[PDB]
């Protein structure tokens, strides 16, 4: 057994991360790529002089002698603030995402977050948008429960080539009905001055998915006027105060929480009137 | 579409250095390995040198290791190979090969046309065509054969082609051989009837373009 | 450095047939071995990697297999565009290597050269040397041994041979000998002839000098 040790590199732009050697005390390298497992071909022996780079997935890599030493190196993934457009309906779920070159392999994988799903994608260009795509049908399930996934895609323009393999990105998603899911509830209506009254509610379940709610909006309803107006409200804030309001006029409140794809179902309609 | 061009062969004398250049087109060029392999005349083929796609990373063969440098200017999508101290060994034809991968490794999937490098102390000069004349009486039947042997050119390659490339059937054209003098010499034969040859007028066209030299021999029985 | 040497060096074989050709590594390089296809006048094209992957675009009746030190490239059922010669080459580590080739030439049957003699024209005397040259037209299989008579007298070391590639449509070899004189040597001798032997046969062509 040599005494040589690992490292590597940050991952890049590109979605690459170099795997380097050295010798601080025959031998070959057995590199075992773990993520995205409905791969084909998840092994190859390599000199270890040569030092690939590898993609931010979890990889098992080992010297062996030839007449073994083991790290397991940790993913390093690269995540996207901008949320996917990822709809997951009636008749099955599909998803969006920025592709690169043509003639791209993807790989996506999933796990809801505290069943590792994986799908290999056929070679596709992008889009006049600049998006590759995927779907599924409704019997696979695809992000179909209600709660927080942890999605990670990977694309290679040489899916048979394991040291080819490069991250694309990491991004969370609520799956199932989250238009419903996310309603807020324990919405309270509160006196707050002679013509204002304060409007609380507890946080959506969305908030505790990372980056998938974009923010709240309260709507009031004038029920003399008919009048309607939308306040948003920043989606760290579960409290606004609705002013302007007319002695002796009923008042209507609702509250919704939107993602950057899906208008929110409203709350349970709050009604109350000036004291 | 991926093409890869190359140029700067040619001649150069033993001891003396050339450098060839690959031009690419089609592809991110500073995303991929490159590779140089070479085939000396009849052959086969012989890795030179590689280079990493960030050029940190170069390897050669055992030939030409100290004598050889591989380069790469990724603002100008080109390859580069300098040849010093060139040998007779190094007359190959030279190959612009691309790596799929940022590292030199895998195979080669994309390769250039190929340039020939002759490294010789013979000047350049074109060929002397002789005729290979028929008897005017046939001593092979109904069959005759004629042709021209176009010797002592530098350096390869000549084209020959008979009566303006309007006979093709029958032609034999050898590969060149290098003789003891450091000069090409090679042979094209045709068969054709014998009652044909008073009535019928037989040309080879040779054509040398590395001396800009074009010779039409006219094949006259004797 | 890692040596590569294949098995055979050529082969004949039919439209149809299986073919199988093997490379065998001086070390062990895993899967980390190519095979390419090559025609005369042009670069090679990739068919396999990782010694058993087929490279996209080449046709499924090939394939490769093998790991460590022995390696084998199979045609299941050849075709006439799979004619040519083909390398393997290790990518395991540097410098890397190519195999020496193997060549997969089209069978038929037997078939005897026509042979023709030519004398130098009386044009090259002049620049005194002599080129007496010596024509085996449409012959197979390849091998073929011509001998150079000068008045009876055995010739060595004064002739060089070319072979043409197999004709396209009879599938024959052709074989051109050049015997290099000096004018004074040419001058002094009467006699010339070219012996060609095949098998159980021997056939002279041959001239007398000014006649
Ligand atoms: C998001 O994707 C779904 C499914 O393809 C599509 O119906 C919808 O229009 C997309 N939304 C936007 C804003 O592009
Ligand atoms: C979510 O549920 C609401 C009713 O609660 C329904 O109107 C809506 O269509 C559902 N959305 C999806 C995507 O199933
Ligand atoms: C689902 O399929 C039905 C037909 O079975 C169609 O009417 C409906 O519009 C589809 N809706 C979605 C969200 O795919
Ligand atoms: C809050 O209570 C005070 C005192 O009862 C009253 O004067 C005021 O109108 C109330 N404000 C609202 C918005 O009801
Ligand atoms: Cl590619
Ligand atoms: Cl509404």
């Amino acid at each position: 057994q040599p005494q040589v040790r690992f490292s590597v590199e940050q991952l890049g732009q590109d979605g690459r991360r170099r795997l380097t050697l050295k010798e601080q005390p025959t031998y070959r390298l057995q590199l075992h790529m773990l993520s995205c497992p409905c791969k084909a071909k998840a092994t190859r022996t390599l000199h270890l002089g040569k030092m690939p780079y590898l993609s931010g997935a979890a990889y098992n890599v080992a010297v062996i002698s030839s007449n073994n030493q083991t790290w397991h190196i940790p993913a390093d993934t690269h995540t996207e603030p901008v949320a996917l457009n990822i709809s997951v309906g009636t008749n099955g779920t599909t998803m969006y995402w920025p592709a690169r070159a043509q003639s791209m392999t993807y790989c996506i994988e999933w796990q809801p977050v505290g069943l590792a799903t994986c799908s290999l994608t056929a070679p596709q260009d992008p889009d006049p948008a600049g998006m590759a795509t995927y779907s599924w049908s409704r019997e696979s399930g695809a992000m179909g429960q209600e709660k927080c996934y942890y999605i990670t895609i990977f694309a290679s323009a040489h899916p048979e080539k394991l040291t080819l393999w490069s991250t694309v990105l990491s991004t969370y998603h609520f799956g199932g009905n989250a238009s419903a899911a996310g309603t807020p509830h324990h919405v309270s209506v509160k006196n707050h001055s002679l013509d204002s009254v304060s409007v609380d509610w507890a946080p959506s379940l969305l908030s505790t998915c990372p980056g998938v709610l974009k923010e709240y909006v309260v709507r009031c309803r004038d029920e003399d006027s008919k009048q309607v107006s939308e306040h948003p409200v920043q989606p760290t804030e579960t409290q606004v105060t609705l002013s302007g309001l007319r002695a002796g006029v009923a008042y209507t409140v609702q509250v919704r929480a939107d993602t950057a794809w899906l208008r929110g179902v409203w709350s349970q309609p709050q009604r109350f009137s000036i004291e | 579409q991926v093409q890869l061009v190359e140029s700067g062969g040619g001649v150069v004398q033993p001891g003396r250095s050339l450098r060839l250049s690959c031009a690419a087109s089609g592809f991110t060029f500073t995303s991929y390995g490159m590779s140089w392999v070479r085939q000396a005349p009849g052959k086969g083929l012989e890795w030179v040198a590689g280079i990493s796609y960030d050029a940190s990373d170069t390897e050669y063969a055992d030939s030409v290791k100290g004598r050889f440098t591989i380069s790469r200017d990724n603002s100008k999508n080109t390859l580069y190979l300098q040849m010093n101290s060139l040998r007779a060994e190094d007359t190959a034809v030279y190959y612009c090969a691309r790596s799929p991968d940022y590292i030199i490794d895998y195979g080669f999937d994309y390769w250039g046309r190929g340039t020939l490098v002759t490294v010789s102390s013979a000047s350049t000069k074109g060929p002397s065509v002789f005729p290979l004349a028929p008897s005017s009486k046939s001593t092979s039947g109904g069959t005759a054969a004629l042709g021209c042997l176009v010797k002592d050119y530098f350096p390869e390659p000549v084209t020959v082609s008979w009566n303006s490339g309007a006979l093709t059937s029958g032609v034999h054209t050898f590969p060149a051989v290098l003789q003891s003098s450091g000069l090409y010499s090679l042979s094209s034969v045709v068969t054709v009837p014998s009652s044909s040859l008073g009535t019928q007028t037989y040309i080879c066209n040779v054509n040398h373009k590395p001396s800009n030299t074009k010779v039409d021999k006219r094949v006259e029985p004797k | 450095a890692i040596q590569m040497t294949q098995s055979p060096s050529s082969l004949s074989a039919s439209v149809g047939d299986r073919v199988t050709i093997t490379c065998r590594a001086s070390q062990g390089i895993s899967s980390d071995l190519a095979w390419y296809q090559q025609k005369p006048g042009k670069a090679p094209k990739l068919l396999i990697y990782d010694a058993s992957s087929l490279q996209s675009g080449v046709p499924s009746r090939f394939s490769g297999s093998g790991s460590g030190t022995d390696f084998t490239l199979t045609i299941s059922s050849l075709q006439p565009e799979d004619f040519a010669t083909y390398y393997c080459q290790q990518y395991w580590w540097y410098p890397f290597t190519f195999g020496q080739g193997t060549k997969v030439e089209i069978k038929r049957t037997v078939a005897a050269p026509s042979v023709f003699i030519f004398p130098p024209s009386d044009e090259q005397l002049k620049s005194g040397t002599a080129s007496v040259v010596c024509l085996l037209n449409n012959f197979y299989p390849r091998e073929a041994k011509v001998q150079w008579k000068v008045d009876n007298a055995l010739q060595s070391g004064n002739s060089q041979e070319s072979v043409t590639e197999q004709d396209s449509k009879d599938s024959t070899y052709s074989l051109s000998s050049t015997l290099t004189l000096s004018k004074a040597d040419y001058e002094k001798h009467k006699v010339y002839a070219c012996e060609v032997t095949q098998g159980t046969t021997s056939v002279t062509k041959s001239f007398n000098r000014g006649e």
